[PDB]
């Protein structure tokens, strides 16, 4: 409905190579007014 | 040939009419990109 929604969260792990089993769900960690029909993304990393 | 533009003149002794007036004008449109804004919502002492 031309909101973006964003859930988050942030765990402490001590893990080597693939995701933690187990259980939680995210809070809603921000909501915002943006206005576009979204086809694909991208990441911005760090150098 | 004539340059495009003109000054306006406007003076402190002028009568109503020659007189500067400001405009604003409050262009908007509705129902189909999201909302941003209302009007104030009110409210009332906390009942119990
Ligand atoms: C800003 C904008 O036009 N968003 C469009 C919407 O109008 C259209 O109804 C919908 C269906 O594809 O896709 C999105």
């Amino acid at each position: 409905d031309g909101y973006f929604k964003i859930y988050s969260k942030h765990t402490p792990i001590n893990l080597v190579r693939d995701l933690p089993q187990g259980f939680s769900a995210l809070e809603p960690l921000v909501d915002l007014p943006i206005g576009i029909n979204i086809t694909r993304f991208q990441t911005l990393l760090a150098l | 040939c004539y340059f495009p533009l003109q000054s306006y003149g406007f003076q402190p002794t002028y009568g109503v009419g020659y007189q500067p007036y400001r405009v604003v004008v409050l262009s908007f449109e509705l129902l189909h990109a999201p909302a941003t804004v209302c009007g104030p919502k009110k409210s009332t002492n906390l009942v119990k």
